[PDB]
């Protein structure tokens, strides 16, 4: 249901998106006003498509597993295209069927395979609307040695904005530009599941993580989280991966 | 809001 048209694309018109992307997954309930995602779903309930429209007015559709945010695959026009791991090949019965053409990408949905498909770390890919602008066309002719580093476009500014209120703002405010991510975001990106989880045990703990979590702050100094007081858990993350979304 | 995500880590 949810759709971004990049032209003409503000801040704002960024927020609402990725607002409307929050609000379409499914949870469990809130943990500390932060929605805690459902572990599983049936098949048939378990993926959303995600619309996204370029300058040029071509459109890709992303598949999501609404329980973890992660990104099964796209489609654009007559092709479908998925990551090659079991969780995509599970999508693949349900989503993108009337595809003609049906790709399986040479990488699983993984930073460590995407950067090594890319020759490129995160670190070095642009982000921005501009970025997302240029991650839609790539992906919709599929430059298969562009494709990798544009699905870590794509990943961040989609899942991770979705996951964390700094990588929203920081991506929508490159409205004109692009930007290289700091350390900080990826740590985030790194530390989702763990933090999660961690957030997850202070709930039957008294506000206390049984394990400290290691980010890396916007001075790129190592933080230890140890608490349901630390900045980002109450002005920062914005879902929790379930602990049980795998065995 | 900045860059200096002051408040949003530790």
């Amino acid at each position: 249901m949810v759709s971004f048209r990049l032209s003409g694309a503000t801040s704002s018109s960024y927020g609402v998106f990725i607002s409307n992307l929050r609000k379409a997954l499914p949870n469990e309930r809130k943990l500390y006003d932060i929605p805690l995602l459902r572990s599983s779903l049936p098949g048939s309930q378990r993926y959303a498509l995600i619309h996204l429209t370029n300058y040029a007015d071509e459109t890709i559709s992303v598949a999501i597993d609404v329980t973890n945010v992660y990104i099964m695959g796209y489609r654009a026009g007559d092709t479908s295209y998925f990551f090659n791991e079991a969780s995509a090949t599970e999508a693949a019965k349900y989503v993108f069927k009337d595809a003609m053409r049906k790709v399986t990408l040479p990488y699983s949905g993984n930073y460590e395979r995407l950067q090594t498909a890319a020759g490129k770390i995160r670190e070095n890919i642009p982000l921005g609307l501009p970025a997302l602008d240029s991650a839609i066309t790539t992906l919709f002719y599929y430059n298969a040695n562009s494709a990798a580093s544009a699905l870590m476009v794509l990943i961040q500014s989609t899942s991770e904005a979705a996951r964390y209120k700094f990588i929203e703002q920081q991506i929508g405010k490159r409205v004109d530009k692009t930007f290289l991510p700091s350390l900080a975001i990826i740590s985030l990106e790194n530390s989702w599941s763990a933090l999660s989880k961690q957030i997850q045990i202070a709930s039957t703990n008294n506000g206390q993580f049984e394990s400290p979590v290691v980010l890396i702050n916007a001075q790129n100094q190592r933080v230890t989280i140890t608490n349901v007081d630390a900045g980002v858990v109450t002005s920062n993350i914005a879902l929790l991966l379930n602990r049980n979304n795998m065995a | 809001d900045d860059d200096m995500g002051f408040g949003l880590f530790d």
